[PDB]
């Protein structure tokens, strides 16, 4: 059998999470936080992973106290463990002192069941969409970085070594991976399933493992705002995009089409297209 | 436009594969009502009644029931969405 | 595996989570299945909930709820506006003793219902959100003997189901009861806003400070001659406007209810108060209020069901008591499971005693008195449509000084109130209205 | 203004009810009529008629709605 963590974070609900012009902020007040959608995608693979292999999933936050409710609601996909790593000591990380708290995490985690075969994260949080989390796990543990996961082919769990579809800018690739790996999984890899009554009512009556600084071992001020690098000085969101102007008109029958191109010349974003390069270098 | 700016404010969990607000005959629509009273007491602009049929907007649907009821031949499959779907009212 | 249960609550709000929790405190494996993410996410209400059906559920209910953000803003004013063209007839009643004896607390319901779940969830009740049920498991004989979920391997098993479900009465005409389907005038169109007013203006506008609410109820021609009563009730960081008008009025309107809310909003009177705090606008809500009452409820009893709440259409919409109504009903049906349960019968010999409690209590009081209520209402179309717009200005001429030598605004009011409507119409009014009010 | 309140103030000093027990009788029933106890709204319509039928009789009541009425004209 292998071992599965997923690490999962608790984001707020960012498609309620809306700009209101007139106070210039975020109204993110009463709206809810649920599982990160790239890591819905992460539990309900290693839930795939547990009725075909008999993985022992384990799940992991680093997270508020009210990240609980996120750990319950892995659960409900029919995984066997969730693994709260909360403390304030461990408030205000970034990635690097995520990434720290998280590779302790993990390796807590390697003294109860074993050597972790797979670590699946999300493509990118919502709430600062970094990303370099997923990225960052796999050099801490010195695994196979299979990152923006589409498909998932052979998972050899006989030869340690599985073919993931990872998409790049070029186009896709085949991977085999080298079992230990971590992976970071997309949107587009499945779609989470409808959570059964019995993990259901499992996930609600279920207590998340609580882990401290102290369960850990780690250093304390290697995982808050003293082991972050980086420090998040000001918080601001963008502008209200710029007014245009009807180019052409309902009169135009065609005559428009051209002043679409007369008008498209003018922006700078017409050199980034990779097709319109005949019409702007000529 | 109007209402769909207030429906914004709204937090949904939309179930798009599985509309729950299914109208049973599109035909009684057409002739047999005169006033369509789910479109004119819909308070989420849910029904418009093209020429082309009836659009849906079950997106935007606040589960309240109106629908069902006001329509007076019966012709709306009115269901609630499914758990943890439809709309999430945030401080109701 | 089965999973088994002792009673099964559907519905996780006022009614549904007060039922679980005296089944939870005489311990019962109770479970309840809510349709929505958390209980609180389906409920709207604009707020004013009763404090003492819930001293009888929780005896220590104030002390629990002052620490957390369930209750909202003591309610120690209870007014009630006529809205005219331009004035306003503020009648209010200001109380001092509920601010240490409370009466009621403004609520959000995704607050409080979501505070009042970890309550039912500490006393030893299994809430289980994210679960729509669509029907009953049954046994051969014909009986509800659990809960068929829309989950996967969703199937409950229970000696009772508690089919506290509100209005939308879905789930209780696939239990027998609810012969037909609510028509509309049984109920009414609901549609509320929660307004961000930045907690000194709600201090200013209503005329309280810290902690202590005032509930306006709002008549006038907003609602366009149909008996719609408006609310703006005192939140703690916000205000919730709302408006609810009934069913068959606004289907012979075709007016889209929530344009009642833009006449409340864009009043002469609530645009002042509330001045350009009006359209930051945190929520947009609708629902249904049951007003049949008496003559529309179903058989809020059967063979191992119950029925509590708005599913058994117990709301007293004209003094806004329905979670008044239904945190008895639950407490009403639970001590009637606790009776089946020592007994072993859940049959209608012993689940009769539910609909006996429900009759000598005083929910089913309330709707006998305002049983004919809507339907007088319904036939005058003149309380709402001319009454409060001929009170602001006979009001007005009242205190309008012109030099006018006060026989002539004594004759000017009897010229008002005497031209849109008859002597012969408004002495017959007044008692008119009083076989309404019994 | 001053021939129709004439006979205003010695109709006002020989009651001495209409602030004496009138305020305080409103107040107890208004406060009566909203709060919410379990009592089943016709124990409030008859506990407000026992209420103002036991400070002043009905015929002092409904004498003097009247009573004043000359006082106002
Ligand atoms: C406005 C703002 C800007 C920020 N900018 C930066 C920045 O530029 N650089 C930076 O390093 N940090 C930044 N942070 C903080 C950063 O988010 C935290 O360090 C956090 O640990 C990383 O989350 P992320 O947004 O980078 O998510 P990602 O790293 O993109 O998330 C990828 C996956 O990693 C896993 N994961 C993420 N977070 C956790 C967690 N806490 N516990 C367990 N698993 C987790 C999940 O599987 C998730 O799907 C910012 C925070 C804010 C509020
Ligand atoms: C705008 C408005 C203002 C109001 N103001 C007041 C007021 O000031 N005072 C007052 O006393 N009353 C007021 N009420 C009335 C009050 O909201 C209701 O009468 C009462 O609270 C309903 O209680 P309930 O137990 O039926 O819960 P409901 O909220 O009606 O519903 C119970 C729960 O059942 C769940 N449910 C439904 N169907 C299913 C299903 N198939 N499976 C699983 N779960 C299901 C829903 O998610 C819901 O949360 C107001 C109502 C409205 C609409
Ligand atoms: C000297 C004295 C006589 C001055 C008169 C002042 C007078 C206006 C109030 C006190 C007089 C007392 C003795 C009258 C006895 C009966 C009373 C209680 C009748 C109630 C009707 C009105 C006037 C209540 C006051 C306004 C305000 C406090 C209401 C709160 C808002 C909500 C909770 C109530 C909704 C509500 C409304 C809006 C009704 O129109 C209605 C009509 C008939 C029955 C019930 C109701 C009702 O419950
Ligand atoms: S009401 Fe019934 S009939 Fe009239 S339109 Fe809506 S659906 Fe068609
Ligand atoms: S439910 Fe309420 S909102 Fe959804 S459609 Fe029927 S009426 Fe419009």
């Amino acid at each position: 059998h292998a071992n599965v963590v997923v690490c999962i974070k608790q984001v707020p609900d960012t498609t309620n999470v809306r700009i209101d012009r007139k106070t210039n902020n975020l109204v993110r007040e009463g709206v809810p936080s649920i599982i990160n959608p790239d890591d819905e995608r992460a539990l309900e693979l290693a839930s795939q992973l547990k009725e075909k292999f008999g993985a022992t999933v384990y799940v992991i936050t680093m997270g508020p106290p009210q990240a609980k409710e996120a750990l319950k609601d892995a659960i409900a996909f029919g995984l066997d463990e969730a693994v709260h790593l909360s403390d304030r000591t461990f408030a205000g990380a970034d990635t690097l002192a995520t990434t720290y708290t998280l590779y302790w995490g993990i390796k807590k985690i390697e003294e109860r069941i074993g050597k972790i075969d797979l670590i699946l994260t999300g493509k990118q949080a919502v709430d600062g969409d970094t990303g370099q989390v997923g990225p960052g796990l796999a050099t801490r543990f010195g695994y196979a970085l299979g990152a923006y996961v589409v498909r998932i082919e052979e998972i050899d769990p006989e030869k340690k070594e599985m073919v993931i579809v990872r998409r790049l800018d070029q186009g896709f690739e085949k991977i085999r991976l080298k079992l230990p790996a971590v992976l970071t999984i997309t949107d587009e890899l499945n779609k989470p399933r409808y959570a059964d009554l019995p993990n259901l009512i499992r996930a609600i009556r279920y207590e998340p493992i609580v882990w401290t600084h102290k369960d850990l071992g780690l250093d304390p001020k290697k995982c808050g705002f003293f082991g972050s690098p980086t420090r998040v000085v000001s918080t601001n969101i963008p502008p209200a995009r710029k007014g245009g102007d009807i180019i052409s008109k309902n009169e135009d029958p065609e005559v428009a089409a051209e002043k679409l191109i007369e008008a498209l010349k003018k922006f700078e974003a017409v050199r980034l297209v990779e097709a319109l390069k005949p019409v702007l270098e000529g | 436009m109007r209402i769909e700016d207030k429906l914004y404010l709204n937090r949904y969990r939309t179930d798009e594969e599985n509309p729950h607000l299914k109208i049973k005959d599109e035909s009684i629509c057409a002739e047999k009502c005169s006033d369509r009273p789910c479109v004119s007491c819909c308070p989420a602009d849910v029904y418009e009644w093209t020429e082309s049929g009836m659009e849906v907007k079950f997106e935007g649907c606040l589960e309240c029931g109106t629908c069902r009821i006001v329509c007076p031949f019966g012709n709306i499959e009115w269901n609630y969405p499914r758990g943890n779907y439809g709309v999430l009212y945030k401080f109701g | 595996m089965k999973i088994e249960f002792d009673v099964v609550v559907v519905g996780a709000g006022p009614s549904g989570l007060s039922c679980a929790y005296v089944l939870a405190k005489n311990g019962l494996k109770v479970a309840v299945v809510e349709k929505g993410e958390y209980p609180g996410s389906k409920n709207v209400m604009g707020g004013v909930l009763y404090v003492h059906p819930l001293k009888e559920i929780m005896p220590d209910f104030l002390e629990k709820a002052a620490n957390s953000k369930a209750l909202e803003r003591n309610v120690i004013e209870q007014n009630l506006w006529l809205l005219g063209n331009e004035g306003v007839i503020k009648i209010g009643h200001r109380n001092v003793e509920w601010k240490e004896n409370p009466n009621a607390f403004t609520v959000l319901r995704a607050n409080f219902d979501r505070w009042f779940a970890q309550e039912v969830e500490k006393a030893g009740a299994l809430i289980i959100p994210k679960t729509k049920v669509e029907d009953f498991l049954r046994n051969e004989k014909g009986e509800i003997a659990g809960v068929v979920t829309s989950r996967p391997k969703g199937e409950i098993h229970s000696k009772a189901v508690v089919i506290a479900e509100g209005v939308n009465p879905i789930l209780t005409m696939k239990a027998g009861l609810r012969k037909e389907d609510l028509k509309p005038h049984m109920v009414a169109v609901a549609v509320k806003e929660v307004i961000s007013v930045p907690e000194d203006v709600v201090n200013r506008v209503f005329g309280v400070e810290g902690n202590d609410g005032a509930t306006i109820e709002l008549l006038g021609s907003w609602s366009e001659g149909m008996f719609g009563m408006g609310f703006l009730y005192a939140n703690r960081s916000s205000v919730s406007l709302g408006c609810g008008v009934l069913l068959e009025d606004l289907r012979k309107k075709k007016i889209k209810p929530y344009q009642l809310l833009e006449n409340l909003k864009n009043h002469p009177v609530i645009s002042d108060m509330l001045g350009e705090y009006r359209n930051n606008t945190m929520e947009y809500l609708a629902h249904l209020i049951p007003e049949g009452g008496y003559y529309a409820m179903p058989k809020v009893y059967g063979d191992r069901v119950l029925v509590c709440g708005d599913a058994a259409m117990l709301v007293n919409s004209i003094h806004r008591e329905g979670s008044n109504h239904a945190i008895t009903s639950g407490r009403l049906a639970a001590e009637t499971l606790l009776e089946a349960f020592e007994k072993g019968d859940f049959s209608e010999k012993i689940l009769k005693n539910y609909y006996l409690r429900l009759k000598e209590s005083f929910i089913l009081k309330d709707l006998e008195k305002y049983k004919d209520l809507m339907p007088t209402m319904e036939k005058n179309h003149q309380f709402v449509e001319i009454y409060p717009d001929l009170a602001n200005d006979a009001l007005k001429r009242f205190l309008q000084v012109d030099g006018t030598p006060k026989w002539d605004v004594q004759k000017q009011i009897a010229d008002m109130v005497l031209s849109r409507r008859s002597l012969i119409g408004i002495s017959l009014d007044l008692l008119r209205f009083w076989r309404a009010v019994r």
